[PDB]
């Protein structure tokens, strides 16, 4: 048989079979309801519009995400999101398929609990699993050692791994990540006089952070540049015109990143809680985790953060000490890929929890020896 | 045992039969909530001619109505789906 | 059984059965009382001539329309249209028909309710419905997108509909209509030297209105030109003679249409309500009403309102985006083709607001769930 | 000297001395063009008709609002206010007294700046300043804490403050507010029968927002006894005569405060931003912001809002937490009252933008430390 490396994200749900490059099914985790009446009689519209069918009737629907910040807030959702993963994007009945998901370091254990109930009771998969999704971020890139930071689109956990073994300690988990920072570019796009405050056009600001966004290598010094020179002021083109012209507020969003006193964050950036994750692990495994800092997650993409991330890692580091950035193209997909990595060992088939071993022990199986 | 209807969950028939100016409906139901079919007609696709075909596409289910039908109706209707196409033969019967 | 799709109208009450091409009955909703004495005796004059034939004695009637801008002011006249309908234009019972009325947007809810009650109590049909007059040229027009812009005889309304699902904020509805414009060029061809005062020559006017009159695709031109050349000065034969030769007075009557501060009303044209209609919708369904922008109604069937409505709205929207207008020749009885599409729907049988369902309620079913 | 306390506000601009209980200064920012032409020769009426001189003539003007939803949209038209305010409402020439402008939060930073050049170039203030007009409303109200809901006529901020500190993040901003819910009275009273689309009758029907409308307690109880007794029902004299009798309609305008997918918003009411505003702050300041909810603006002086806003509130917040609103029967003056504080402080004299301090660094002081 072949094993389906599902993978929930944040805003970006991405299935296909363990086996492939990269996943068959790439569609937003998005359920709308559609908030207008219908004048026309016998349109027989759904009541709920999922995935990337409900990306190009945005301008109808209430747009609701079901995972806000790793946790998944509305069950009744993301039984659609997977029904619609499975029966339309990927087109096979998970009776006769294994089911690997990825869900987040210190998720709540309910979240981990519910969504095996889920797959067991509602889809009867034969044996699913649940695997953490910077580890198979670690697969990907092709590392055995190194702290990855995992900038998903809903969470941006810094988890270190040496020598195959992850430190669970020095896991650090913060809530600033994509979501966040789309926000924060609604916040600041207010600040030039273009207003958006209706959802549907969430995904709209979130298309401008995917083409004009980019990491700034200093700060000051950019907005000592993008206040008097106008080479940053670059424009783009909304899906019914008025073409806007974004100037200073273009790397002003992701610095967010480094920078969480802009949206009142209390901790540090993520050039600093990897800082603190090595420093929390022991003062001997810390010389191969400068080297083997990963990066991996769609919020990772911008153009630049990885040698911004390297100027300020070695900024707080012994300078004496090598730092390098292991950051593959396929930043996006790489807690995927790995994923088709781990449903493809040999040695992965006993991992499984299998329905057999799942009815005998309830829903707390997965906190057992298997994982 | 493959049962036919893939993307369709219910092709045409092989015929219908309605009265000169009387009116009839063709159900297609499609095993996707948005596929469509093509309507053709005898090779030709069937466009809403008015209300003498009326595409009424509940949810999955699409279903051509042919209002006062007439032996100019009397013919073959071809739901063709890309890869799927029932040549029901309508029989207005005048 | 039968529906009938029948539809007020302003000025042109148009009916027929669900299942034709146009409809059977077209004729002018007006009700005459006959002013004068008739000293011939035996002649068994009617109290009151309803409709076309209203038409041919018009030099003996003061012409009333029950129907001023979409409300119905006179319910005695329009049961006497409504009973002319039936009873001599279509020669059916409504005793065993159904009956599919059409009212325009934000009209008065006593308007549509006491509708209600003149056809359960005294035509007695067994299930009515009452329907949006710019909905159903949604239908004939082939379109499930779309801005429509029904232009009729007594009211013009700008409606927006993205994927079968009409926006009830965005709904513009302008006084200025047909009968407002005829009333304009009986004050401009006084200008001329031609008067009229009595409504009996408004049909005189009108039918001028029908003939000559066009909507010219630039107006301080045109206007730069019927006053020194006389290319536009096309004459009209009145019923008696006395044959008038209009100039510039042609393009002036409909252009207020596009300027109402000809005739002191406030608001900007129907090439700009149909702007501030798109602008109140959302920033991302634009695009299909800008392509999808239908016209219909008796008043856009001018000669070039296509071209001038296309020139205006392109200058108002933004130039990156497609205008197109979807405007077939039956503009004007597109309201009343869709009806026959709309009663002859299997799905559309579960809305008629039948009589068991009527009595239950009252007169105030009709803004329930039955519509 | 002596400061003026100036306030744009949103179709109520009111000014005044630092100092007085009471702004001096309180008309409608409106300014009109006349439409018609005028016969009478000799009369001497002037291009622009601005405040209140233009509310007496109004069945004559086009009068328009230079502040549409907290922005000023034309500046050629709000000089002239400023020009009228100073000159005529108050006779002080600006060159020798500072002036405090009120701009709300979230506004385009052109607007403040433009309305910086306005205010050195033109009228040659020595030292003006620009501060939120939330923070002012809780300096009148005799806080030193709790959020602020600036209810305005243009735009609805619900500002939260603690210790004098406020939270930038947590700022929620609203466009909807008096200015729209004028319009949907406008939108539902053509709903009863009476047509209202020319502006100058936008004055009659906020009249009728002024004295008829009331926040009820509950909506789905008012609505089973609006629509069955008769004891909402309540006259108003137009100008003119015909007195209208508005029954259901009258609770049901400023209910879009609280439901506002009644106008297509997409947002929560002010009942519910609130609460994620106090949600947005840390989770401790929160017991002090429950009990120290401030209501100020004009648009909530119906009565009966403080305590549907107190029901709604408390069913959002933990029940056992005490829930209070602190609204001075001075809702609508509020914003200035606190200015007349904020300018008579000592303290506050460093915080002048002087003419020096302008000069030197441009239109841009404004977001440097003066403020």
């Amino acid at each position: 048989t072949t094993a389906l490396v599902c993978d929930n994200g944040s805003g970006l749900v991405k299935a296909g079979f363990a086996g492939d490059d990269a996943p068959r099914a790439v569609f937003p985790s998005i359920v709308g309801r559609p908030r207008h009446q219908g004048v026309m009689v016998g349109m027989g519209q759904k009541d709920s519009y999922v995935g990337d069918e409900a990306q190009s009737k945005r301008g109808i629907l209430t747009l609701k995400y079901p995972i806000e910040h790793g946790i998944i807030t509305n069950w009744d959702d993301m039984e659609k999101i997977w029904h619609h993963t499975f029966y339309n994007e990927l087109r096979v009945a998970p009776e006769e398929h294994p089911t690997l998901l990825t869900e987040a370091p210190l998720n709540p254990k309910a979240n981990r609990e519910k969504m095996t109930q889920i797959m067991f009771e509602t889809f009867n998969v034969p044996a699913m699993y649940v695997a953490i999704q910077a580890v198979l971020s670690l697969y990907a890139s092709g590392r055995t050692t190194g702290i990855v930071l995992d900038s998903g689109d809903g969470v941006t956990h810094n988890v270190p791994i040496y020598e195959g073994y992850a430190l669970p300690h020095a896991i650090m988990r913060l809530d600033l990540a994509g979501r966040d920072l789309t926000d924060y570019l609604m916040k600041i796009l207010t600040e030039r006089g273009y207003s958006f405050v209706t959802t549907a056009e969430r995904e709209i600001v979130r298309d401008i952070k995917e083409k004009l966004c980019y990491v700034a290598l200093d700060f000051e010094n950019e907005m000592a540049t993008a206040a008097s020179s106008s080479s940053l002021e670059k424009s783009y083109e909304l899906p019914d015109g008025q073409v806007i012209t974004i100037g200073n507020e273009r790397f002003r969003c992701p610095e967010t990143l480094f920078q969480p006193s802009f949206i009142g964050m209390e901790s540090a950036g993520i050039h600093e809680t990897t800082y603190n994750s090595i420093m929390k692990c022991d003062i001997d495994i810390r010389k191969d985790l400068y080297a083997n800092n990963v990066l991996s997650g769609g919020t990772t993409m911008y153009p630049g953060i990885a040698d911004r991330m390297q100027k300020e890692i070695t900024a707080l580091a012994p300078s004496t000490m090598k730092i390098k950035i292991i950051a593959p193209p396929e930043r996006k997909y790489s807690v995927w890929i790995g994923g088709s990595i781990l449903a493809s060992l040999s040695t992965f088939q006993q991992m499984w929890i299998s329905k057999q071993e799942y009815d005998e022990a309830g829903p707390s199986i997965v906190h057992r020896k298997c994982f | 045992d493959e049962k036919k209807s893939t993307a369709f969950q219910k092709k045409l028939e092989p015929a219908y039969q309605v009265s000169k100016g009387h009116k009839i409906r063709l159900t297609v139901e499609l095993a996707d909530h948005d596929a469509e079919v093509k309507w053709l007609k005898n090779g030709q696709e069937i466009q809403m001619s008015g209300s003498k075909y009326i595409f009424e596409s509940i949810g999955a289910k699409r279903t051509l109505t042919i209002s006062q039908c007439s032996l100019a109706d009397d013919a073959a209707y071809q739901c063709v789906v890309g890869g799927e196409k029932c040549s029901t033969e309508l029989f207005v019967k005048e």
